[PDB]
């Protein structure tokens, strides 16, 4: 596991092998921040982690992505490049 | 597999499992090292990797721009 | 015989100026209802059809075969004579489905024609029995700058003909490069067809489109993002994603440049 620190405060932890998923991520790496990306975009790149890792090997189903987040969420996956 | 949010002030653990309570309860011993839902004391359809079920709020996205909006 | 359709016919603008100042009329027909503006529009004669408009030639005239001004434009490629009668109120849709000026300019790769017909209101997903989607048939005849055209204006990746779609008729061709475009817009790999089929079983043994199908695991989360963000705009409106606070690499992303 490792800790992923967002910019309002909050505290993700989620399986090495699941950040790795960011090659921004992969290349820093116990502990990494965040300053610019906030907890409601960094929880859903988190979950995108977990979705990445468990279908990459095998029929896919939809990854819900509200409006109202995409800009920053695109950002987010650009800086993280995943 | 059942994908799991286990939520508690201002951390998060994202982590997935088969199973019973008590023995979740571990696995949080194993990453915050302290010893052993909704307003109360978990399924492939109620809890999957993209939508994991939750077991302090996180920020407010800011305003959709006029332009996506219908 | 008539001097009017023949002038018209090979783009004689001053037989045409002269036939009409002598006191031949414009909307003249054949028993067929070909008229001169019919016949000029056909050839792409763009002279003769400013003249023929000029001196009040109807602009949708339906012919036996069920073809309009618009459409004979559309099948000789002039993409001035296409807006010319777009100007003059030439109507976007004809009721024969032997007949859809945007179908037969996204058949023979007349980009500009088909991006005029849906700016002035066409509907780009317009779906005809026997034929699909104008996507599909741009697709089936690998016209490379149709399809990239259809796809940037917000048409529909996955409408195709019947149950087979774009990336089906994609693969019988095993055209790499619209296959790779498809994907980029998002085309659904895992549909299945009439006969059951989905579309990486339809590549012939020996192509990379197999490793490519198969390859293509979710996304990447920019590409999910892109298709999102794509989803909240209108028919040719994305440009206005040019209005959102974002760095330029990623409008140009987003706007596939
Ligand atoms: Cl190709």
């Amino acid at each position: 596991y490792v800790k992923l620190i967002s910019s309002d405060g909050h505290e993700f932890i989620v399986k090495r092998e699941h950040a790795l998923t960011s090659g921004t991520i992969k290349a820093m790496l116990n502990e990494v921040n965040f300053r610019e990306i906030p907890s409601h975009v960094l929880s859903k790149v988190c979950m995108y982690f977990t979705y990445k890792v468990r279908y990459t090997n095998s029929e896919i189903p939809e990854f819900p992505i509200a409006p109202e987040i995409a800009l920053e969420l695109l950002m987010a996956a650009n800086f993280l490049d995943c | 597999d059942v994908f799991l949010m286990i939520r508690r002030h201002k951390t998060t653990i994202f982590t997935d499992a088969k199973s019973t309570v008590f023995e979740l309860k571990r696995i949080v011993e194993g990453i915050l090292k302290r010893p052993p839902k909704d307003d109360q004391l978990f399924t492939s359809q109620t809890a999957r990797p993209q939508a994991p079920a939750t077991v302090e709020p996180f920020s407010s996205p800011p305003e959709l721009p006029d332009v996506m909006k219908p | 015989w008539s001097p009017m359709h023949e002038a018209a016919i090979h783009g004689h603008q001053l037989s045409l100026r002269n036939l009409i100042s002598q006191g031949w009329a414009v909307n003249i027909i054949t028993a067929d209802h070909v008229s001169p503006l019919h016949e000029a529009c056909l050839g792409g004669h763009l002279s003769c059809v400013k003249i023929l408009l000029k001196h009040g030639a109807q602009v949708n005239g339906v012919t036996a075969d069920w073809h309009t001004p618009l459409f004979n434009a559309c099948v000789s490629g002039s993409w001035d004579c296409v807006n010319l009668l777009l100007q003059h109120g030439a109507s976007v849709q004809p009721e024969s489905d032997l007949a859809s000026p945007i179908h037969e300019a996204a058949r023979r790769g007349h980009v500009e024609c088909v991006n005029s017909l849906i700016a002035y209101g066409g509907n780009i997903d317009h779906k005809i029995s026997h034929l699909g989607t104008p996507l599909y048939l741009a697709c089936e005849n690998q016209q490379r700058a149709c399809v990239k055209k259809l796809l940037e204006s917000g048409a529909d990746v996955n409408q195709g003909k019947g149950q087979d779609s774009p990336l089906h008729a994609v693969a019988r061709t095993a055209s790499e490069e619209l296959a790779c475009l498809l994907m980029d817009f998002g085309a659904d790999t895992q549909a299945k067809n009439a006969e059951g089929k989905r579309p990486v079983e339809l590549v012939p043994p020996e192509s990379p489109l197999a490793q490519l199908f198969l390859e293509r695991g979710p996304p990447s989360l920019m590409q999910l993002c892109r298709l999102r963000i794509r989803k909240c705009f209108g028919i040719q409106q994305h440009h206005k994603i040019t209005k959102l606070v974002l760095p330029e690499d990623l409008k140009q992303f987003l706007l596939h440049l």
